[PDB]
């Protein structure tokens, strides 16, 4: 009919959302855990370091065996290290050196990879003929790509520049399903444990829950008043937490369908890189801008510690599958892990 | 991923030879060779090793100083220069690539062979309880063997890979480690240990298992293999 | 207390050889980022010269340049312009007969006034602080013929001059190099794009060898 | 004693010891653990490493030429502490002139170095002044005998004659090459930082080569003019004398020279600041 | 006109409704994960060199 109408019906329904949200809210997170003993400080040194890429870190991502993990670089080459002995698998010559976001299959078959080329490169590492070649090239996005996770064996999802996702199948190369529900540039995108759901946020200070059978937008979050620059999804995959560029991580649930808490100090003014949870969630590391790493609590929301052991910006996070030990990397070229 | 070995023949006593083999399917520059001889009525036997960057290159003792072995990154053709060739290494020899990374599956093909006739200690001992058993087509057999030392190294690994030789076909990787199956293998095949005494269960036998079993340890570099172990229909 | 792995160590020692060679390599040749309004400029400087990223390799007086174009890209800057902190310099084309023409969508704005916008955002950036800027002004008959008849007040209100081509230019020279801040730090290097050949890449490779000698010299404290 | 040259001689070596070893110590560390190995960096390494060497050997070096009449410690000591005192100093004054002729050739050959310099050929060129040195300081060690008179010993060169011939060629190899090498360079530099299409004022170039070069020269001056008038001065005159009493403020015024060396070239990129800054405030 | 403007609304009052949980419930629930996977975060307690693979 007239946009007038639709405006209001739209306004009419956040009014709504909102109403509803704020009557859910029967009790807050910090006064009922204020009767949970604090963690304390914990005091995590670097037990590995890794100097291998010689160019800005920007992604990385461990395995399933929670000993490989891959890592990608502006250099333009993926390298698989050996957590325990620090050994290079392999050294996988990317044809873009401008690659920042990376993952590694469940399986331990395939790793892709991207950046500002819209085509995603995929490699599969247990070839017969022992050198990695190219699987397949997914073309298709008009902006940059973000952040990409191995779905299944078979299937990958990825965001790119744009305002939209897409899911990939390795068998046929086609967008499976499109995703139309951002406003804005998709930054982060974690999957849930149950594999059904996936998070992701983007430049419209907003995150919103998808569905991969259903492809449409389950529940949408507007805690934030900045860009999100990475997502993690909660053990139990019930949560999830965020960070942004205003130097305030917010911690989400799909249930409650709000923000829980925040996670914030004075000093620290700088914003949020990437964010990851141990294997139980009790401590919540968040890499930021400046050259240390702060741990929170999940449930007190109390700085237990800090890592000091790089000396340049933070770029990527990572918490082992068993949650022995923890991987930072930053664009000082060198790749740590802490436990 | 093909293996034509060359230069076989007869050679009287005291000559020289140079086995040649070109390597095609496969980055031969990546991979290790390794050089296994077998008699015609002996098991399999290691000669030498050479790496990638054809460095720590290694001997066996029976071969030790006599034999030396190169290879051409560029050219990917692995050469065995043998001299003063004695009576007693008149054999057959089998070139086998390896790599080694974690989560690698070495010596998984074999080559074809050329058959070298020639004119007229403190190593790992791997000792097999049976030499010979009958088997039937569907029912269900096992190889036992013993090693004079625990394979079990400090890391968990455990050194021990199995091979079969069907008459008239080079030896295939069945299970390496005991742990997981080699490409191809099915997965009727199960492997166990106790780190001394090991075990190779195969069941819902077929007429495609004929064949002689070998086993190999990887602990050392002076391998040792066993035996052999022959299923008879 | 090893077994198997040295395999593994020498592999590992044969891949830290091979990264460490192709960074050598890598590092040899300069990198250069292509920015400016305007698509028919940057196309006809990449033509002189010789989807996404757009790369291209060219090989001038056994210097290599590896030019980058983003361009295609049509993103926010803010979350992907921080890969290009470690360039060496940046080209910034803008057609000088931009002066008159607008855009589609320009609501009573002129398309000169969107190149310097963009132009000083991207001197001014704190990624770009120690990185030069090479400013080629295409278009130049065009210009000259259009200065003929349409005037420079229209976009310049303040311009006070002969409607000529020597003071014009001067004067556009000097309003675009007004934009940066760090007088000291930066250096812009603006050229007056040429319709012969063989010309815009020798002044390239000046502005290249010069940067590198100050960067080189001030790496070492002397500048 | 408290005379004014041996005053000047104890407050030049508290300077020494107080300045340098602190210095070089944190600038060998972060150069070494906490930067990058980049061609610049190895020169700041090595040249850092003379210069703790040369601070290390001066109390010695003053100990020995204050007991150059009995010397009870034997043959070999005499004849090893003077080669590594020598050899050190060689060892710093050619890695200052490759630093200054690898700075020329920046400039002179840009798209040269832009190919072919590498962290590989800096190493190769620090070996082979190294290996320089060593057989510059042969000499020292094969003509340095023992005398002695009729009731005790004496260490020195009794033996053209080789004091002359060995004072003649450090002479020219440790001052005129030396020196007019870095003066040239620095020249050039200015000449072609000064003038050029893109020229700028870079007054700070003009500054840091100015200040540099007069604090080499301030320092390698007063020791080979010393040695050219020992030479030239019989022990009888009163002017020799003075040059017996005021020799030690040579080696005194070099040591010096390794000591302010760290504060001249490494201590003046902006980078290198930040991290040792950095790593201060770390340790602290 | 009615591409962005109406596929909105309805995605926004599809969303909307969804069923909502209670917050202290929420809470309680992840509470109860946390502590009850205490013992098994070798992260939130310190893990001996015995058994952990990095110690040297």
């Amino acid at each position: 009919s007239e946009l007038d109408q639709l405006r209001q019906e739209a306004e009419q329904l956040k009014n709504q959302i909102r109403d509803a949200r704020k009557a859910c809210a029967d009790a807050t997170l910090s006064q009922i855990t204020n009767n949970i003993d604090p963690v304390g400080r914990i005091q995590m040194r670097t037990r590995r370091t890794l100097r291998g890429h010689l160019a800005k870190i920007y992604a990385m991502h461990w395995g399933t065996d929670s000993r490989l993990l891959v890592s990608a670089s502006q250099d333009g080459k993926l390298i698989i290290w050996d957590s325990y002995t620090t050994n290079k698998v392999h050294a996988i010559p990317l044809r873009s050196s401008w690659v920042m976001t990376c993952a590694y299959a469940p399986s331990g078959n395939y790793v892709a990879c991207g950046g500002l080329d819209n085509i995603c490169s995929i490699y599969n590492l247990k070839t017969r003929e022992g050198n990695v070649r190219v699987s397949r090239e997914l073309a298709g996005h008009t902006g940059y790509l973000s952040c990409c996770r191995f779905l299944d064996d078979n299937q990958i999802v990825t965001s790119s520049g744009d305002t939209t996702c897409a899911l990939w199948d390795i068998e046929t190369g086609q967008q499976t399903t499109t995703f139309t529900g951002h406003t804005g540039d998709v930054m982060s995108l974690s999957l849930a444990p149950d594999t059904r759901l996936f998070v992701s946020g983007a430049c419209d200070a907003s995150a919103k829950l998808w569905d991969v059978r259903e492809g449409m937008c389950r529940q949408t979050f507007t805690g934030h008043e900045s860009d999100i620059n990475a997502i993690c999804f909660f053990p139990n995959g019930n949560a999830f937490a965020t960070g942004s560029d205003d130097a305030t991580c917010r911690l989400f649930d799909l249930r409650a369908d709000q923000e829980l808490m925040t996670y914030s100090h004075d000093n620290i003014i700088c914003g949020i890189t990437s964010v990851s949870f141990s294997k139980s969630g009790r401590l919540l590391l968040a890499g930021y801008d400046d050259f240390n790493c702060n741990v929170w609590d999940a449930l007190k929301a109390d700085r237990a510690g800090v890592l000091a052991g790089h000396d340049n910006r933070v770029s990527c996070l990572g918490v082992t599958d068993d949650g022995m030990a923890v991987a930072t990397g930053s664009w000082d070229s060198f790749l740590k892990i802490w436990n | 991923v093909q293996l034509v070995e060359s230069g076989g023949g007869l050679v009287q006593p005291g000559g020289s030879r140079k086995l040649s083999c070109s390597a095609s399917g496969f980055a031969f520059s990546s991979f290790g060779m390794h050089w296994v001889r077998q008699a015609p009525e002996k098991g399999l036997e290691w000669v030498a090793y050479i790496s990638s960057g054809s460095g720590t290159i290694y001997y066996a003792d029976t071969v030790k100083g006599r034999f030396t072995i190169s290879r051409d990154d560029p050219k990917n053709t692995l050469f065995l220069q043998m001299t003063s060739l004695r009576s007693e290494d008149t054999a057959m020899y089998y070139c086998v690539r390896s790599i080694y990374y974690y989560g690698s599956s070495p010596f998984d093909f074999w080559g074809q062979g050329t058959t070298l006739t020639v004119s007229a200690s403190a190593d790992i001992v791997m000792t097999q309880a049976t030499s010979s058993v009958p088997v039937t087509p569907g029912e269900s057999v096992s190889i036992s063997c013993r090693s004079s030392k625990s394979l079990l190294h400090s890391n968990g690994n455990t050194y021990l890979y199995w091979f079969l030789q069907r008459p008239g076909q080079s030896p295939q990787l069945l299970i390496y480690r005991m742990s997981n199956l080699a490409s191809g293998v099915p997965d009727r095949f199960s492997g166990s240990g106790s780190g001394t005494a090991f075990t190779l269960t195969i069941s819902r036998l077929e007429a495609e298992d004929v064949g002689v079993y070998y086993c190999m340890q990887h602990l050392e570099y002076p391998l040792t293999f066993g035996a052999g172990t022959k299923l008879e229909l | 207390l090893s077994a198997e792995d040295k395999a593994a160590v020498e592999r590992s020692k044969m891949i830290d050889r091979n990264l460490r060679e192709d960074g050598e390599k890598a590092a040899r040749e300069v990198k250069l980022l292509l920015l400016g309004a305007g698509e028919s400029g940057k196309s006809t400087i990449v033509k002189q010269m010789k989807t996404g990223i757009v790369e291209t390799h060219f090989t001038f007086k056994d210097l290599h340049f590896k030019m980058f174009d983003v361009g295609a890209q049509r993103s926010e800057r803010k979350k992907w312009i921080h890969c290009f902190e470690g360039v060496t310099a940046i080209i910034f084309c803008v057609a000088l007969s931009d002066y008159d023409l607008v855009l589609a969508e320009d609501e009573e704005m002129n398309r000169m006034h969107e190149s310097m916008k963009l132009f000083d955002s991207i001197c001014n950036n704190k990624w770009f602080t120690d990185t030069s800027i090479i400013l080629f002004l295409n278009k130049k008959d065009l210009f000259e013929e259009k200065i003929k008849k349409s005037p420079l007040t229209i976009c310049y209100p303040e311009y006070a001059g002969s409607n000529t081509y020597e003071e014009a230019a001067a004067y556009i020279q000097c309003q675009f190099e007004d934009l940066n801040k760090r007088k000291d730090t930066k250096e812009i290097y603006t050229h007056f794009t040429c319709s012969t050949d063989t010309k815009n890449v020798q002044f390239v490779f000046d502005a290249v060898t010069d940067v590198i000698i100050k960067n080189n010299l001030k790496d070492c404290g002397l500048f | 004693w408290n005379e004014p040259p041996v005053i000047l001689s104890m407050v030049i070596l508290s300077l020494t010891f107080l300045l340098g070893l602190p210095g070089n110590g944190l600038v060998l560390w972060v150069a070494g653990l906490k930067m990058q190995r980049t061609v610049n960096t190895i020169w700041f390494l090595h040249l850092t490493l003379a210069d703790l060497l040369c601070c290390l050997s001066l109390p010695f070096s003053l100990a020995h030429l204050a007991l150059q009449g009995q010397w009870p410690y034997g043959r070999f000591l005499c004849k090893l502490i003077p080669s590594i005192i020598v050899l050190n100093m060689f060892a710093s004054v050619f890695l200052l002139t490759a630093i200054s002729l690898d700075r020329c050739l920046v400039v002179f050959k840009p798209i040269w170095c832009q190919n072919h310099r590498n962290v590989g050929m800096a190493c190769s060129i620090c070996g082979c002044i190294w290996v320089v040195a060593f057989v510059m300081c042969i000499p020292v060690f094969v003509y340095r005998e023992i005398f002695t008179t009729d009731n005790h010993n004496r260490c020195g060169y009794k033996f053209p004659t080789p004091l002359v011939a060995i004072t003649i060629t450090r002479l020219v190899v440790g001052f005129l090459l030396p020196s007019v090498i870095m003066i040239a360079c620095y020249s050039f530099i200015v000449f072609r930082m000064q003038r050029g299409r893109f020229a700028k004022s870079q007054s700070k170039t003009f500054r840091v080569a100015v200040v540099v070069v007069a604090v080499f020269l301030v320092c390698w001056t007063p020791y080979h003019i010393f040695g050219v008038l020992s030479l030239l001065t019989d022990p009888e005159t009163p002017l020799g004398k003075t040059l017996m009493s005021w020799d030690h403020v040579c080696i005194a015024l070099a040591s010096a020279n390794s000591c302010f060396n760290p504060f001249l070239y490494a201590l003046l990129g902006k980078d290198f600041r930040k991290k040792a800054r950095q790593s201060i405030q770390g340790i602290l | 006109s009615i591409a962005q403007a109406r596929k909105l609304v309805e995605q926004l009052k599809m969303e909307a409704n969804i069923d909502r949980i209670k917050v202290s419930k929420a809470a309680a629930d992840l509470m109860a994960y946390c502590e009850a996977h205490a013992k098994e975060d070798p992260l939130l307690t310190p893990v001996p060199a015995s058994e952990n693979p990095f110690r040297e």
